[PDB]
């Protein structure tokens, strides 16, 4: 009923001084408390740490990258054919591969060291062309080429000869040659076979260098002593060397460790490529139960992850008859291999494999993406500490990121997951508790919180507990 | 004390384009995208979704001049589909969804007006807090002020807004034409032409121009509507379609699709890419672009809970007007006080799946109330009378709009059912029951309260 006050009256009431002043004094409060809250804010804000810098990356620092031993046995057709790639181009992309390595595409008869000439391709596989539309689309996916410059991939040594070098002179022109092509790095082989090898890789370390900072070479070798590797790598420090130095059968959990932490510190933790051989698949070694045991670690150290083609599958060149070891097909289909029907079955293949969550390849995809999204894995710290008898773990955390932590147990007995460290950083401070991302064989779920003090490991178990950022 | 018409057709193409265009374009415009896997399918669908907005713009320009009255889906569901109805639109609107519009465009600025100084890595939460807080609290003083001062206010952010807009075009198709013409090459290929993926693709190009009808809540106040209003619309929409599918261009053209999908902030990539140096100005002009469309969104606000108060729906007090000033003042302050509540919750950024089928449900119905009112009083005197086409249409786009939400997560859309049903024991128990029955206390305290109030804010209710 009391319509609050009319326009003259409340005019009429409005003299009071007691009102006016508290009108006043209220817009006064209001602006220092405005102020106050600025004042506050930008306070807060210059107590806050600043953050690390972003370490300008290249292309192969990210993801992985694909051998490839011979272009025909790879769609699973006796026609080498640049052509029949542009139906895997697609496939590579599905194992999100972040590069590539052709196998040797130039031209090789024999033993002659002219004759064999790197400039032009061999019509079996295709032409120029073609070769260049192979280019385009690739880059139209960002899937970068190398272009494998081993001369001699159809005889006993690469070079045609251990002593003799103007093969080398060789590889000098056609790196102008096929980079004015358009090819994104190089790849030579057999190095423990190439004599006054250091002086050659430093003069094409540079010249690659020249061209562009984005040029890459990557060396390889049979090795697998720590002292020729470091020989190696002591002029120049932008080789991707392959070596057979992890490839160990025992292996046990402080097996692996101690190689690894020690290939680490030789080298003060810069980059390197993590890789069982040069050119033998993982299964060359390994028996079937371990494959995602290696597939969940080499997708975890620090460095780029070099598989050779068919290892996304867990193909073995031993259970497969009829084709040499070395060069063994694709099983794309059940009838991808027309000799010796029914010998294939369905976890075999890509295709049963593609809709079992439970399958190899679908760990293969999923690592692929954790290993090309997460900043954490790109360029991360590592750090692992010890654990269990026959254990390894370690940990990736980069700045402020999603951490990353891994389990991992090379024994066949079934262990406690004690995770006792008491040295991590203070940036990287183990919680109790972290979810969970996947693991190696199936017996647990997705996104719940497990607690990290009682793990239970069963045997060849691998984890990604995974904790986020705290103080 | 009438409530000046001082709004001006300017000021309504500002209030319509710098409230369509806020950070739907800057920070996400991979919704479309990543639904249709190509490139060419991406622009086309955002063409479509344009043009059926459109048409829903013209609509509304034709309800707008019919009726005359502020409120924008308020005065128009009331006059055609009654005032519970109306009451149920006004309870949802005055809870959940434009508080919470309001705060999480204050906290989207606080976030990119410090970005340069935190650029990997999370800006503090305190600041962005303390940033949001101070950034609303201006506004609602600004607004309190004068109303030329809202209006210059939006003036100045929307052109800042366009012409960093027309920077990015404008560099982009720069570099379009410096002969690389590359991922514009073989487009088209691999797109998903699924019926469950095109559907997705419109839903997420429909969400993309939500806001084409901020210069109806002020109908009121614009200086002669039936010129005014209708020009507007109509010189608000093809700007902004224009203006989105050349930024996508740009996008598209620069950067490729392995990141446009996994980018965070597109157009802060997009400026670390291209502006060797300047990677700071695009973080600036996404601030200034939330900025603007804090204020409009205040402005539209206000002036609704301004008529939902002056037709009896909420307190007798609402409806006041400042004495030399012409200001809805309090209005404003329950408006910013709502949103200032509302910043205190942890993680909003969820609660923008509560509404997504009520607005769109509420839209559609006041498009069938125009259409219901064609139909039954067809002699009223209509300044622009449009074919039925355009609500057919559009009454066929909103029975899309509200069945998507509920097939998939049915769960949200029913809980927001909830709240906007909430409101049915308030308006059964204190607003339908007539005067003079009520208890006396609530009365006494309510005009003790509201006397209170309007002696500290110099307010007298409508002449
Ligand atoms: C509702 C508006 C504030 C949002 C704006 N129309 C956008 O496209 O993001």
């Amino acid at each position: 009923k009391f319509t609050g006050l009319s326009k003259e009256e409340l005019l009429k009431v409005a003299g009071s001084p007691g009102w006016v002043r508290t009108r006043w004094a209220l817009l006064l409060l209001f602006w220092l408390g405005w102020l106050g809250m600025l004042a506050g804010a930008v306070v807060i804000i210059v107590r806050a740490p600043r953050c690390r810098e972003l370490p300008a990356q290249k292309w192969w620092h990210t993801g992985a990258l694909y051998r490839i031993g011979d272009l025909q046995a790879f769609q699973g057709h006796g026609a080498g054919n640049l052509a029949g790639l542009k139906g895997r181009l697609d496939y590579l992309s599905s194992l999100k591969v972040k590069g590539l390595v052709l196998g040797p595409i130039h031209k090789n008869q024999k033993d002659d060291v002219a004759q064999t000439d790197l400039l032009q391709i061999d019509p079996n596989f295709g032409s120029k062309e073609d070769f260049d539309s192979l280019l385009q689309s690739a880059k139209k996916k960002s899937i970068r080429v190398i272009l494998d410059l081993t001369p001699n991939y159809r005889g006993e040594n690469s070079w045609f000869s251990t002593q003799v070098d103007t093969v080398a002179t060789k590889v000098k022109d056609a790196l102008e040659f096929w980079l004015q092509a358009g090819v994104d790095g190089f790849q030579v082989r057999d190095i423990e076979n190439l004599k006054d090898a250091s002086s050659f890789l430093a003069e094409w370390q540079n010249i690659t260098k020249g061209f562009s900072e984005d040029r890459l070479l990557i060396a390889g070798t049979n090795s697998s002593d720590l002292q020729q590797i470091l020989s190696l790598l002591e002029s120049n420090k932008d080789l991707l060397l392959t070596s057979s130095y992890l490839s160990d059968s025992g292996s046990t959990g402080e097996h692996t460790k101690s190689l690894v932490t020690q290939y680490l510190n030789a080298t003060g933790n810069r980059w390197c490529s993590w890789s069982l051989s040069q050119a033998r698949l993982l299964t060359s070694f390994l028996p079937a139960q371990l494959l995602r045991l290696y597939q969940l670690m080499l997708f975890t150290l620090p460095g780029t992850p070099v598989f050779s083609y068919g290892d996304e599958i867990g193909l073995d060149a031993a259970a497969l008859p009829g084709q040499p070891m070395e060069a063994p097909v694709m099983l794309w289909d059940e009838s991808s291999f027309p000799d010796i029907p029914g010998a294939v079955s369905a976890n075999m293949t890509v295709k049963g494999q593609s809709e079992d969550p439970g399958s190899l390849l679908s760990l293969f995809r999923r690592l692929s993406d954790q290993r090309s999204k997460e900043r954490s894995l790109l360029h991360g710290d590592f750090h692992a500490f010890s654990a269990g008898p026959g254990l390894f773990s370690y940990i990736r955390h980069w700045d402020q990121n999603e951490r990353f932590l891994v389990v991992l147990n090379f024994g066949d007995v079934g262990l406690s997951a004690g995770l006792q460290a008491s040295d991590l950083p203070a940036s990287a401070s183990l919680p109790a508790k972290a979810d969970l991302l996947l693991s190696t064989q199936p017996g647990r779920e997705e996104g719940s919180p497990l607690e990290l003090e009682r793990l239970k490991l069963e045997p060849h178990e691998g984890l990604l507990l995974r904790f986020p950022y705290a103080a | 004390m009438q409530l000046k018409k001082e709004i001006s057709l300017l000021n309504g193409v500002s209030l319509v384009v710098g409230n369509m265009i806020g950070s739907g374009i800057f920070v996400s415009p991979k919704g479309v995208l990543v639904h249709t896997a190509s490139y060419g399918m991406s622009l086309i669908v955002w063409a479509i979704g344009g043009l059926f907005s459109v048409v829903g713009a013209l609509c509304y320009a034709e309800l707008g001049t019919t009726i005359t009255k502020s409120g924008a889906s308020y005065a128009y569901i009331l006059e055609a589909f009654g005032g519970f109805i109306a009451f149920i639109r006004l309870w949802v609107s005055l809870l959940v969804v434009e508080p919470t519009g309001q705060a999480i465009i204050a906290i989207t600025f606080a976030n990119y007006i410090i970005q340069p100084s935190f650029p990997s890595c999370d800006p503090p939460y305190l600041a962005c807090r303390l940033l949001a807080a101070a950034c609303i609290c201006l506004l609602t003083f600004v607004n309190c002020a004068y109303v030329k001062w809202g209006t210059r206010v939006q003036d100045t952010f929307t052109y800042a807004k366009v012409v960093a807009l027309i920077a990015i075009i404008v560099m982009g198709l720069v570099k379009l034409c410096q002969g690389h013409s590359e991922h514009f090459q073989d487009a088209f290929e691999g797109s998903s032409w699924d019926m469950g993926n095109l559907s997705l693709a419109l839903y997420s190009a429909l969400f993309s121009y939500s806001g084409w009808d901020t210069l109806n809540f002020v109908t009121e106040e614009i200086k002669n509507p039936e010129r005014n209003l209708p020009l507007a619309i109509g010189i608000s929409m093809p700007i902004v379609t224009l203006i989105y599918i050349l930024t996508n261009v740009a996008y598209y053209t620069v950067l490729n699709i392995s990141d446009v999908l996994s980018s965070d902030a597109v157009a802060v990539t997009f400026a670390d890419q291209t502006f060797g140096m300047f990677s700071w100005t695009i973080p600036i002009a996404v601030a200034l672009s939330c900025f603007g469309g804090l204020n409009a969104s205040i402005f539209a606000s206000s002036r609704l809970f301004f008529v939902g108060s002056r037709e009896g729906h909420l307190p007798d007090l609402l409806s006041m007007i400042h004495i030399e000033r012409f200001t809805p003042i309090p209005a404003l302050l329950f408006n910013c006080t709502m949103a200032l509540i509302y910043l205190i919750v942890e993680d909003v950024f969820q609660l923008i799946n509560y509404f997504s089928f009520s607005y769109w449900f509420f839209v559609g119905l006041s498009v069938v109330g125009q259409l219901y009112l064609r139909w039954k009083e067809p002699k009223r005197p209509r300044p622009l009378k449009l074919s039925v086409f355009f609500p057919i249409v559009f009454c066929i786009c909103s029975v899309f709009l509200v069945i998507v939400p509920l097939f998939t997560d049915t769960i949200n859309s029913l809980i927001g059912i909830g709240i906007a049903l909430s409101g049915v024991p308030f308006y059964f128990m204190g607003v339908y029951l007539p005067e003079s029955r009520r208890p006396l206390f609530i009365r006494n305290v309510l005009a003790a309260i509201t006397r209170g109030t309007q002696q500290l804010c110099f307010c007298v209710l409508t002449e």
